[PDB]
Order: structure tokens, then C-alpha cells, then sequence
RNA sequence: CGCGGGGUGGAGCAGCCUGGUAGCUCGUCGGGCUCAUAACCCGAAGGUCGUCGGUUCAAAUCCGGCCCCCGCAACCA
RNA sequence: CGCGGGGUGGAGCAGCCUGGUAGCUCGUCGGGCUCAUAACCCGAAGGUCGUCGGUUCAAAUCCGGCCCCCGCAACCA
RNA sequence: GCUUGUGGCAGUCAAGCGUUCAUAGCGACAUUGCUUUUUGAUUCUUCGAU
RNA sequence: UGGAGAACAGAAAUCUCCA
RNA sequence: GCCAGUGAAAUA
RNA sequence: GCCCAGUGCUCUGAAUGUCAAAGUGAAGAAAUUCAACCAAGCGCGGGUAAACGGCGGGAGUAACUAUGACUCUCUUAAGGUAGCCAAAUGCCUCGUCAUCUAAUUAGUGACG
RNA sequence: CACCGCCCGUCGCUUGUAGUAACGAAUGGUCUGGUGAACCUUCUGGACUGCGACAGCAAUGUUGCGGAAAAAUAAGUAAACCCUACCAUUUGGAACAACAAGAAGUCGUAA
RNA sequence: GGUGGUGGUGCAUGGCCGUUC
RNA sequence: GCACGCGCGUUAC
RNA sequence: GAACCUGCGGCUUAAUUUGACUCAACACGGG
RNA sequence: CGAGGAA
RNA sequence: GACGAUCAGAUACCGUC
RNA sequence: GGAGGGCAAGUCAUGGUGCCAGCAGCCGCGGUAAUUCCAGCUCCAAUA
């Protein structure tokens, strides 16, 4: 057995402006909106060409969610996607994880759902083992439990059914 | 003229009357001065009684108001009113922001202004009688109307103003124009140099003036 | 320049002069034939005022037949 | 998740329908401006139905290679019909030919719209 | 350039001039190989190599020069796919000059020269049989330059060349390194394949 | 009377008068004061003399043009001269160092209106007339 | 440090003693005028009033505390 | 050699301290204008930024290492 | 006064020049040296006379 | 640091996942 | 006057 | 010749700021310690170089070519004026051209 | 070609020119102080030779007389040469400079 | 060797028109 | 044809 | 001065036909 | 654009 | 010559010495 | 040796050249329709 296992981690949801404001001022608001919690900004540790050169400061947006907003991820996983993620071929490891590019678009702009645009395809997989070992006193090694994702995280985005195998 | 003379207007000046004996009824004197004639905002007062000690003498409406609740802070008592329509055409000018803070005493209100008072509301009004004072505006204008009512001491702001008293008919003289300095503390002075700050003034009793300087 | 010598003359098409159809009398033949053809009788008769030029016959066939 | 205007296919059938006679079936006659309208109720060309076949033969007889066979055309009038999409078609606008790849989106619009006629201006001096 | 006098010797430990001494006029012989390279490590065999018997500083330039009438020849008679001289000295070492006028002065560095330690291999290169005396006479040159030196030595090994392990790579008919120890097979070595011998193999590790 | 005296006894005076006052003819005051033997032809007519270069000058005034020109070096002489080429191709026929033979243009002095600082003009090439050379019929070495 | 005078467009100068308006010249930028060419003229862009705070309805403006500038004064072991 | 300044059309000068555009004059070459002739004007051809590399998205531009130029400094046996 | 780098001066090997030829006349590279009228190091002798 | 999601970002200036 | 009072600050 | 900013000198001058001793005021119980005014001097104003002394620097800049009376500039009082030289001042220098020699690191005459 | 006309100078540029004075040299001429070939004349000198007398008839010899070559001599005419002054005629010389002429060069504007 | 030419010279010219008015 | 510079005008505060 | 309009210059352009330039060019070539 | 500077 | 003013420039036409 | 004027003689609707080559004694010719250039033709002057 095969007792207990399988569940949704969270929901890194995550846009990469590259300006101050009015910009990032809105990444937010879009993020924060989409999300019900709040917006963690993003630093900025340190400078060079395309702009984004600035201190530790200002520069995109964190706030990811999780647990009941489970399916809230997957909640474009399918649409957004087609309930298709890099696929093929072998070792049916397909890149446990999926591309993506920035997102927002919203001055006046309408709700989603998808749009938004593209957006952070990803908040994924590693394998299992046990529950908290990422927890406060007493700390420790997770077990000897699960496949490295792939074998085992593939096949629980296997019975979201979807494309990937 | 703080010398010699000052028990000319209290021991000398305290039996004068104008008729016969002395009469058969209570006294009645004092000791005055005024409060700062700062300009009733910057700088003028602090804390600490002298005393001194009375309250009204004669009326006691003030000023207190801002919000529709600041009526109530002059419901159960009786004060003037700052209006709600009227910051942004008509509570302030000159014959306008003294109306409501331009009474006798100073003033007892809260705050709530914003980026207008360099030239109308809580400004114009300062030296005229007042411009926002220390009277514990956050339960009310009541227990800080103890600064604004009786008791007293003698909450000296606005414009000029304040008390004094020390003893009945006759029996003060060192200390009865020493009690009228006595009848006076944070008025008369202060912190950081304060032992005089003016040119002249008046006091008596009833009788016939005090100080003839 | 220099080299610009004579540019004129290079650049002119060498034109031949007309054979002699007979002969130019050369002595008092000359002297009289010119006599003749201006100082004879018949052109100071008609005005003095009124007659051509020893050249207008500028060699103008169209004009060189007509006089005579 | 993008979509297209009508239904690229009902328009096959619509222009294609049961008279597939006029170029432009009475059908896509409901759909475009009054300007176009006119035109066709008007009277239209011919030659603009020759041409229409020439983009045909490009569109089948081309593999799946994606490599269509660039159809040339002065008929800068020509709107844009339904089954005109998908071929590349070069049109002329005072130089040469303009090759451009027809889209859904440019249809009931000039095929002139396309050609640019004129080079705008950069600057300095 | 003034002359070989701050030439072979010791004088100083060993000023490698590196992170510590900044400046190091630029090398002199950035060159080591100079020949018929990306060999076939079978073919051009039998190495005639030339060591230095006398813990000297075989200077700078000097070596270059070595390269320089080293190709030179090795080519001018028998190809660009004739030779291979490996450098195999190398050049570290920065010496230093001179230059208050006379208090308290320390060298800035003056060019790079290199140790060769009695018995050490200088620029010695490998080619095949037919091409001995070829090379050999070659090398000669170079002994003439160079603050000599000179083993010009016919060889061996190892295998740098041929090279004796002659009976060696001449016995590893048969493979190519390892070798080693015995169990991720992945140098085709021959012929069935893994199944045999992973049947042999623990048959052993069995026997313990 | 006017200024010159009327008197029969007084001759000498009117002479010596006119030898004096007469000093203000160019010409006169020319011829008289041995000019003409020192310029470079040494009263001379003509010179010869051998070819130091061809050089060009320019027009003046209303005229713009290069006239083609020798300069010479005189013989017992020995000056340098600048000498006028006549007619179009005529410096097509002085090869440098050849002997030439010059003349002046009218009137010892101002040049042709057209010239600059020339006053001669060259007539033979190696003693051959350059009229003769001009014209094909006639000669050419 | 102690006395006393001062930082205002890019520069040089005004406005401050007499609180509400920030001006002049040069420079930058555009236009007039003219038959035209100079000249000449108009109109724009541009100041956070060193900086921090206080009086004040209102502060470049009066008042302070810092930061440099110049001038006086000066005794350190 | 140690300090410090510099090589940019064919020539003489700009652009570099303020990275994205290489300009002016002469010269060469063509045309205007004019009744015409001078004059005068426009438009073209032409630079690899000494040379080698580094930062850099981008280098004549900032940074180096060489090659000459000028200026300082200098003790060789 | 040592020392001789630096100066100067000779020398071996012979690739080269020297149109034909390495050495008549010269010689790259590389290498051995002499020199103490350069210069540079050094501080021994002499400021309690040079 | 690799492998993931990019809209002023796109070498990155900055944003969120994971070994 | 003042209970009304504006404003930069209300007086006999 | 031109420079009065610098250093010196020197004038009634400056509407104002320092500036010692006595003299004055204020405070203590005094000793004593705070004050205000206060000669010169200083600093501010002017003249002054047959007073000490001073006397710039880079860019462009046609009618082969190099060129500067041209202007642009950044600039401190002023920016070397007449005049004068490789001179007893000139670095490179044995300057370059003459001249005197068979010959000149000398002479002299030139040129900047 | 008529004030958007004429026009002046500085400097510059373009194309050129060698003047006047001085000096150098050449030719010629003169002066100053010397050296001085040659020759007329002069005083010498006298080979050689003519005559007469004597030693022999003769070649020869002595002497007297006369003409007379070389040599030498003084005053003179004075060639050439040198030195010292001066004249005449020619001819020479340069970078920088200078002069000449021209212009819708440059700066202004004198008239 | 012509036709024809909104091709060039208004300073080669007619005709016409503007200006001085 | 558009970084812009002129000249009749149209509409208006 | 403003936004449009229209002419002229300029700069672009395959090409942006060209005339005209102080009243005596520029909504003028009936543009 | 809030009646528009030199002209 | 020293100064004021005028001028784009004025050691010039005016003004103070 | 000339043919615009002085200075006798082309009013050729001639060819080439285009301020270039050149003419010109002095005026002045020449910058695409030259009466002065180059040359043809015809003319004029003095005429071995």
C-alpha cells in the first residue's frame, strides 16, 4: 500500500514586470484580483541592460495561493492549455513541467478566467514521501516515498486527464 | 510696575470703597492680567495652575465643532457651530471662522482640515480668539472643559483672559498683591525665560482701581 | 593648359578648294576684266546712288543668275 | 483559445451554397458594408472570377509544406471573399508585386488595403 | 634584449609573478604542439624526444626560437603531416631589472623563462618510423639554439609515442585504456557482449 | 607780349630755352638717353635665342584665355624673355631647347592689349619661319 | 569655534527690510519687419528661492537649527 | 624607460568627457541662377575613427595591451 | 676598491648574404669570453682636512 | 545554477515553482 | 454689539 | 608702452563691524562675572608703478602649396609696446644663409 | 546696367618686376711712389784693318798715324710691370623683405 | 526622309496678359 | 507623400 | 496665436509633372 | 481655443 | 591723455576735466 | 594681306568652335542662332 497521498502543494502564480508604476501597479491588482489574497511584490537584486536597473526592488509579482483554490490552478490548467503539457516521448517524462511567457494586459481589459495572456504555466511536481518535514521543531528528512515526480507526479496530471503522457 | 507699589494696589487699594464705614456684605477681588497675547496657536500655554482659581463670571459659550457629531460636543453644554457646507464657501473668512471660534474663552474642538488653513479656516482666527488648542478633543469637550468651564484655576487662550483671588474682605497685604502674583503661573511665567512679557495692565475688586503707574 | 594646343584646327573637317574650272588672267587682263565688271560705262550709267555691291554676289546662285 | 468572426466554414457553404453562381452569393451580400453592397449589387467584374480559380489551384495542388504558390494581381479593387483565405497572393502597387498572406480578419476589405502604395516618411536634414 | 645574464641560476626562489606581481610582460611562446596535430595516436609512432641535463632557465624568446627552426625544418622536409614537436617545457618564472639614487630596489618584471631541471624533456616531439632521422637531425638545430642542453634521445614509454611499451600498445592489440576494474562495460571491448560477461563477473564477487 | 621774349639780340636765350623745355618729349628724352641699348634686345631688331620652356598666360580684362608662350634665353645677351607664340597650333612646333628667333610687337612697350607682361613674339623654330610651318605645303622637320 | 554678511533659471544680477505678484541681460528656441541682406523687435521653454522645520490663512519674503561662502576674532594643551 | 596629452575622408579642423547620428572648409565631380559673363548657391563621390582585444544589446565614443607624435622626468655600468 | 649588468672588444656553430659558391669579404639564430678611460651597483679607506 | 510560466522584459533589469 | 460672523487675524 | 588685482606705500575719505587699559551699568555678601559703550589699529573706500614687481595661453580660418593682418573662443591687473639678438641672456645648438679660410664648435653680417 | 549706385584703405591672395643709391666684378682711362727692356746721343774701348818708316828681296815683325766691330758709360725718349689714389662704361646679387597690377578675397565704411 | 511630341530655350519669337498706372 | 518653415482662407473661444 | 482647408518651400519617395517668387509667386496657370 | 507677441 | 555717454563697434561727431 | 568701325571690301540668314581656341594696331570680338576666331565661298587693296 497505498495508504495516503497525492494532493495540490499550491499555486505559485507569478508575472514578471520589469518597471515601477503605473505598471507593476496593476500586475498586482490583476495577480491580487485573480487571487482574493494579496500581492507580494518582487525584489530586484541589482542591474544591467534591458532596464531593471534598480536595487532589490520593484519588479513583479509573487502572491501564489493554494489548498480549496486547489483546482483554481488547474482552472486553466486543461482550458488555458487544452489540458495539453509539454508532451512526448520518453521515459513519458515530457518535461514534468510546462513552458510559459509574461502575462497582464489590463488598464480596462475584461475578467478571466484565461486571458490575462500566456502567464506563469507552471506551480509543479517532485516526487512524495510525507507532510511535514518543511515544519518547525523537530525538523527532518521526508521519507523514501514516491517517484521523482514523473513516474508518480505524472500520473496525478494523468487523472486531471489531459495531454502530456 | 512690579515694585514697591504692587501692595499700593492691594493692601493700599483694598478698603477704598466711595461712601461710608466698610458695608455689611461678602468681597469680591482679584488679580488681572491675560493669557499670552501670542497669537492663540504657536505658542502661548502649556500646563500647571497657579492658582488663581474661578471659572466663568459671566458666560461660558466658546468654541467647539467640525462634523455632524461635533454638535453633540455642544448639545448637553453650549458652544458655536463650525457647520459641515461651509469649509468649502463659508466657515472661515473673518466675520465667518471668528463666528464659531470667536466667543470669549478660546476654543475646544477637534481637528479635520486638510490642505486648507494658510488663509481661511483654521487660520484666520488665530489671534482673533482661536486656531486649534489643547482642550483633550478625543472624548469630547467636556472632562477637558474642565480646562473650558469650571475648575480652574484659570485656562488662560484666545484672547487675552484668565483669574485670580486668594483671600475674602481684609486680611492680605505681602501676600494679597503676592497672591495676585500667586494668582498667576504659566500667565505670568514659564519654561525658558518668561518672567515678563507685556507693558502694563489693571486689577482692583470692586473699590477703586489698583496700581496707579 | 597644353595639351589644349590647337584644338581649333585638330577639330576642322579639311574642306578641298574648287579645281580651277579654267584660269585667273594674271596682269593688265586682271586689272581690265575688273575695269569692266564695275568702271564700264553701263554701271555709271544707271545712278551712282543706286548701284550693288563688288561682293553682294556673295557667290549666292540664286542671286548670281538673276543679275545676269 | 482563439475563435474566428462567422464560422470560416458556414461561409463555404454560404458563398458556395446551392447557386454558387456570383462570386458573391446574395448570402455574403447580408454580410458587408453598404460600400461593398453596392459594388457587387452593382456590377462586378468577370475577370475577378478568373482570378478567384487561379487562388485555387495554389491552395489544393500545394503540399502541406505551407508553401503556397504566390498568385499575381493588379485587381486592387477586389474585396476579399471567403474562400480567398489561406492563399498568398501578390498584388501590385505602383512598383512591384506585394506578397501577402490572407487571414480571416481581411475579408469584406479591399485587397488594396493591403499593398502599401506609398513609403511614409522618415527624417533628417 | 640584455643578453642572457639575468640568465640560469636562482638568485630568487621563484617569482611566478602571478596574482602577486602584476605586469608580467606578456609570454614569448604561445605555441606547444606546433605539427601534425589531432593525431591518430596509432600512426606517427616512435618519439625521439630532446631533455636538458642542467637545472638552467632555458629563457623566453629562446624558446621561441627553438619552435621557430624547430617547424622550420620538421616541414621544410617532410610535411605538415610529418611532425607533432611538442612543446613541453614552458615558460613561467618572471625575472625582473634594476633602476634616491641607489637606495632599496626591487626587479619589475623583464620576460618569463622556464626551469629546465638535469634530466628534464624539452620541446621533444613524435613521428613515425620512417621519418627518424628526419626529426633526429632536426632536433640538432635546436641544441645549436638555445643556451644548450641536448639529449636529442631516441625513446619509449608509457605511451606519449609509439612508444615502448612498445610490447605494451603492441600487446593492447586488444583494447584501450581501461580497462580498470570490471562493470559498466560501455568500451565495446568484445564480442557477445554484457550477458557473458556479467555472468563471469559476479561469479567472482560471489566467490567473497 | 606772351611768356616766350621777341628781342634780335636775344637768340641764345630762345635756344637754349627749346634745347631745355624740350626734355619733356618721351620720345625725345627716350632716344636720347641710350633706352633703347639696354633692353634685352640691346637696341637690336631681332635675336635669337634657345627655347627655356613652353608656359601659358592667362587673358586679361574682358578676355579670358591661355595664350601659349616660349621663354627664351637670348644669346650674347643672355636675358630671360618672354615671347608670344603666334597663330593656333604654332607651339605644337617648338620642342624644348630648339633655337628660336624673336621679334617685338608693335611698338617697343605695351604688349598686345590682350597679354600680360610679353613683349615678343617668336618667328622660327631651328631657323625655320613658323608661317612656313604653318602651312602644310611649306616645311616641317 | 566667537561676532556679521550671503546662497533665487544654465551664467551674471534683481524681488526680501515694505509677507500674497519671482524680474532684467546673456544664452537656448520660434516669429516679425524688409523689394531684399544685415540691424532691429516680439513671443516661448526654463528657478525646487542652499536644506530642515516654526509663526502664519499665506513665507523666496519674518524666525529659528543644520550645510557650504566671504569677512572680521582667536588662548588649545 | 617613468608621469600626461594625441592619432577620425586627400589636407587642415569638429563628434569622444555627455555610448546609438561621423560634421565643417578646401579639394574633386555634376547642376542651378542670369538677357548674358563673373560672383553666388545646391547636390554628389569619399573615413576602416592608428592597430589589437574587453565591458556592452550597442563602442570613433569607456576600458585596457601593443605602434608611432608631442611634452615633461631621468641614475646605466 | 671590488662586480661588470650596462659600454666597449674580440670567439665558437654555420642558416644566411655575397647574382655561380656557406668563411675571399661578411655572417641570423644560439653560445664561450676579455676588457676597467662609460655608466650602474656597493660603502671598505678618507669631513678628529682630500 | 539547470528545467519551468512571461505582458512595458525581450541578454535581464523584476516578478512568482520546483531538484 | 452679541447668540449669526468670514477671513491669514473681529471692535464700543 | 600696458598693467594698482597681488605686496608695499600713502588721503579729508566708509551711512555701518572688531577693537586694551582705566571710566560706566547690571548681579551677588564679595571675591568676583556678565554687560554696554570704547583712541589708535584692523577690515571697507580712493590715489600710487623714474615703488617691488608683473607683460597669457587653443581652435577654426584657400583660391598648387604652406600660410595670418581674420574671427571664434576659455581666460588673470594687464597678455611685451617701441625697439633688440643664437648677443655676456637661446634650451635643443656645432641654430640656418651668407661672409672670411685650402679647412672654421672662432669670428662678422643677416633671419625670429 | 542709373544708391540694392559709385568707392577707399589695412591685411590676405593671384599673376608678376627688379628700379634709384651703395658695393662686387669686367673693360678702358688717369694720378701717386718705384722697378725698368729697347734705342738716339755721349764719353770711353779698339779686335780687325788701310797707310808710311825701320828689321828681310819675300811670308812675317816693331812703331808712328787713320778708319773701325764686341764691350762698357752717362744724361735722355720710354715700352712693359707693381704700388697709391680717382674717373668712365658695362654687368651682378639672395631667403625674408620690397615694388607692380587685379578682383562679388577679409574688416569696416572715408569720399 | 517625314509625320507627331504638355520635350528644351519667353533672353530667338509672334499673339495675349501683368507692372510702371 | 511628413520633423518642419511660409501665404491666402474656413470655424471659434 | 487655435483646429481644420488650400497653395509654396523643405525632406522623403519607384514617382511625388512642372511654371511662377518684393509689390509685378503661393486657392494664381480657370490647378 | 478662454479673444491671440514683434509685426 | 583721463573720464563719462552713444553705439553691434567709438580710444569719433555731444558732455566733464 | 584683309573684308564690324577707323580702313577700300560679305544684308552670305554657310559649316565648325561656345569667353575655350584664338583674333585684335586702337575701339573691341568670342559664354550655341559669332558680320573680328577656324574654314568654304564671294568680294577689296597694293600687285612681281
Amino acid at each position: 500500500n497505498p495508504m495516503r497521498d497525492l494532493k495540490i502543494e499550491k499555486l505559485v502564480l507569478n508575472i514578471s514586470v520589469g518597471e515601477s508604476g503605473d505598471r507593476l501597479t496593476r500586475a498586482s491588482k490583476v495577480l491580487e484580483q485573480l487571487s482574493g489574497q494579496t500581492p507580494v511584490q518582487s525584489k530586484a537584486r541589482y542591474t544591467v541592460r534591458t532596464f531593471g536597473i534598480r536595487r532589490n526592488e520593484k519588479i513583479a509579482v509573487h502572491v501564489t495561493v493554494r489548498g480549496p483554490k486547489a483546482e483554481e490552478i488547474l482552472e486553466r490548467g486543461l482550458k488555458v492549455k487544452e489540458y495539453q503539457l509539454r508532451d512526448r516521448n520518453f521515459s513519458a517524462t515530457g518535461n514534468f513541467g510546462f513552458g510559459i511567457d509574461e502575462h497582464i494586459d489590463l488598464g480596462i481589459k475584461y475578467d478571466p478566467s484565461i486571458g490575462i495572456f500566456g502567464m506563469d504555466f507552471y506551480v509543479v511536481m517532485n516526487r512524495p514521501g510525507a507532510r511535514v518535514t518543511r515544519r518547525k521543531r523537530c525538523k527532518g528528512t521526508v521519507g523514501n516515498s514516491h517517484k521523482t515526480t514523473k513516474e508518480d507526479t505524472v500520473s496525478w496530471f494523468k487523472q486531471k486527464y489531459d495531454a502530456d503522457v | 510696575i512690579t515694585s514697591s507699589q504692587v501692595r499700593e494696589h492691594v493692601k493700599e487699594l483694598l478698603k477704598y470703597s466711595n461712601e461710608t464705614k466698610k458695608r455689611n456684605f461678602l468681597e469680591t477681588v482679584e488679580l488681572q492680567v491675560g493669557l499670552k497675547n501670542y497669537d492663540p496657536q504657536r505658542d502661548k500655554r502649556f500646563s500647571g495652575s497657579l492658582k488663581l482659581p474661578n471659572c466663568p463670571r459671566p458666560n461660558m459659550s466658546i468654541c467647539i465643532f467640525g462634523d455632524a457629531f461635533d454638535v453633540d460636543r455642544a448639545k448637553s453644554c453650549g458652544v458655536d457651530a463650525m457647520s459641515v457646507d461651509d469649509l468649502k464657501k463659508l466657515n472661515k473668512n473673518k466675520k465667518l471662522i471668528k463666528k464659531l471660534s470667536k466667543k470669549y474663552n478660546a476654543f475646544i474642538a477637534s481637528e479635520v482640515l486638510i490642505k486648507q488653513v494658510p488663509r481661511l479656516l483654521g487660520p484666520q482666527l488665530s489671534k482673533a480668539g482661536k486656531f486649534p488648542t489643547p482642550v483633550s478633543h478625543n472624548d469630547d469637550l467636556y472632562g477637558k472643559v474642565t480646562d473650558v468651564r469650571s475648575t480652574i484655576k484659570f485656562q488662560l487662550k484666545k484672547v487675552l483672559c484668565l483669574a485670580v483671588a486668594v483671600g475674602n474682605v481684609e486680611m492680605e497685604e505681602d501676600v494679597l498683591v503676592n497672591q495676585i502674583l500667586m494668582s498667576v503661573n504659566f500667565f505670568v511665567s514659564l519654561l525658558k525665560k518668561n518672567w515678563q512679557n507685556v507693558g502694563s495692565l489693571v486689577v482692583k475688586s470692586s473699590m477703586g482701581p489698583a496700581f496707579r503707574l | 593648359t597644353l595639351a589644349k594646343a590647337g584644338k581649333v584646327r585638330k577639330q576642322t573637317p579639311k574642306v578641298e578648294k574648287k579645281d580651277k574650272p579654267r584660269k585667273t588672267p594674271k596682269g593688265r587682263s586682271y586689272k581690265r576684266i575688273l575695269y569692266n565688271r564695275r568702271y564700264a560705262p553701263h554701271i555709271l550709267a544707271t545712278d551712282p546712288k543706286k548701284r550693288k555691291s563688288p561682293n553682294w554676289h556673295a557667290g549666292k546662285k540664286e542671286k548670281m543668275d538673276a543679275a545676269a | 483559445f482563439t475563435f474566428r468572426g462567422k464560422g470560416l466554414e458556414e461561409l463555404t457553404a454560404l458563398a458556395s451554397g446551392s447557386n454558387s453562381e456570383k462570386l458573391i452569393s446574395d448570402e455574403l451580400a447580408a454580410l458587408f458594408d453598404a460600400k461593398t453592397r453596392r459594388r457587387v449589387k452593382r456590377g462586378i467584374s468577370e475577370k475577378y472570377a478568373k482570378f478567384v480559380n487561379k487562388v485555387r489551384r495554389s491552395k489544393e495542388k500545394c503540399p502541406a509544406g505551407e508553401k503556397p504558390v504566390p498568385v499575381k494581381t493588379h485587381y486592387r479593387s477586389m474585396i476579399v471573399i471567403p474562400e480567398l483565405v489561406g492563399g498568398i497572393v501578390g498584388v501590385y502597387n505602383g512598383k512591384e508585386f506585394v506578397n501577402v498572406e490572407v487571414k480571416f480578419d481581411m475579408i469584406g476589405k479591399y485587397l488594396a488595403e493591403f499593398a502599401m502604395t506609398y513609403k511614409p516618411t522618415t527624417h533628417g536634414k | 634584449r640584455r643578453p642572457a645574464r639575468c640568465y640560469r641560476y636562482q638568485k630568487n626562489k621563484p617569482y611566478p609573478k602571478s596574482r602577486y606581481n602584476r605586469a608580467v610582460p606578456d609570454s614569448k611562446i604561445r605555441i606547444y604542439d606546433l605539427g601534425k596535430k589531432k593525431a591518430t595516436v596509432d600512426e606517427f609512432p616512435l618519439c625521439v624526444h630532446l631533455v636538458s641535463n642542467e637545472l638552467e632557465q632555458l629563457s623566453s624568446e629562446a624558446l621561441e626560437a627553438a619552435r621557430i627552426c624547430a617547424n622550420k625544418y620538421m616541414t621544410t622536409v617532410s610535411g605538415r603531416d610529418a611532425f607533432h614537436l611538442r612543446v613541453r617545457v614552458h615558460p613561467f618564472h618572471v625575472l625582473r631589472i634594476n633602476k634616491q639614487g641607489m637606495r632599496g630596489a626591487w626587479g619589475k618584471p623583464h620576460g618569463l623563462a622556464a626551469r629546465v631541471d638535469i634530466g628534464q624533456i624539452i620541446f621533444s616531439v613524435r613521428t613515425k618510423d620512417s621519418n627518424k632521422d628526419v626529426v633526429v637531425e632536426g632536433l640538432r638545430r635546436a641544441r645549436y639554439k638555445f643556451p644548450g642542453q641536448q639529449k636529442i634521445i631516441l625513446s619509449k614509454k608509457w605511451g606519449f609515442t609509439n612508444l615502448d611499451r612498445p610490447e605494451y600498445l603492441k600487446k593492447r592489440e586488444a583494447g584501450e585504456v581501461k580497462d580498470d576494474g570490471a562493470f559498466v562495460k560501455f568500451l565495446s571491448k568484445k564480442g557477445s557482449l554484457e550477458n557473458n560477461i556479467r555472468e563471469f563477473p559476479e561469479y567472482f564477487a560471489a566467490q567473497a | 607780349g606772351v611768356g616766350k621774349p621777341r628781342g634780335i639780340r636775344a637768340g641764345r636765350k630762345l635756344a637754349r630755352h627749346r634745347k631745355d623745355q624740350r626734355w619733356a618729349d618721351n620720345d625725345f628724352n627716350k632716344r636720347l638717353l641710350g633706352s633703347r641699348w639696354r633692353n634685352p634686345f640691346m637696341g637690336a631688331s631681332h635675336a635669337k635665342g634657345l627655347v627655356t620652356e613652353k608656359i601659358g598666360i592667362e587673358s586679361k580684362q574682358p578676355n579670358s584665355a591661355v595664350r601659349k608662350c616660349v621663354r627664351v634665353l637670348l644669346r650674347k645677351n643672355s636675358k630671360k624673355i618672354a615671347a608670344f607664340v603666334p597663330m593656333d597650333g604654332c607651339l605644337n612646333f617648338l620642342a624644348e631647347n630648339d633655337e628660336v628667333l624673336v621679334a617685338g610687337l608693335g611698338r617697343q612697350g605695351h604688349a598686345v592689349g590682350d597679354i600680360p607682361g610679353v613683349r615678343f613674339k617668336v618667328v622660327c623654330v631651328k631657323g625655320i619661319s613658323l608661317l612656313a610651318l604653318f602651312k602644310g605645303k611649306k616645311e616641317k622637320r
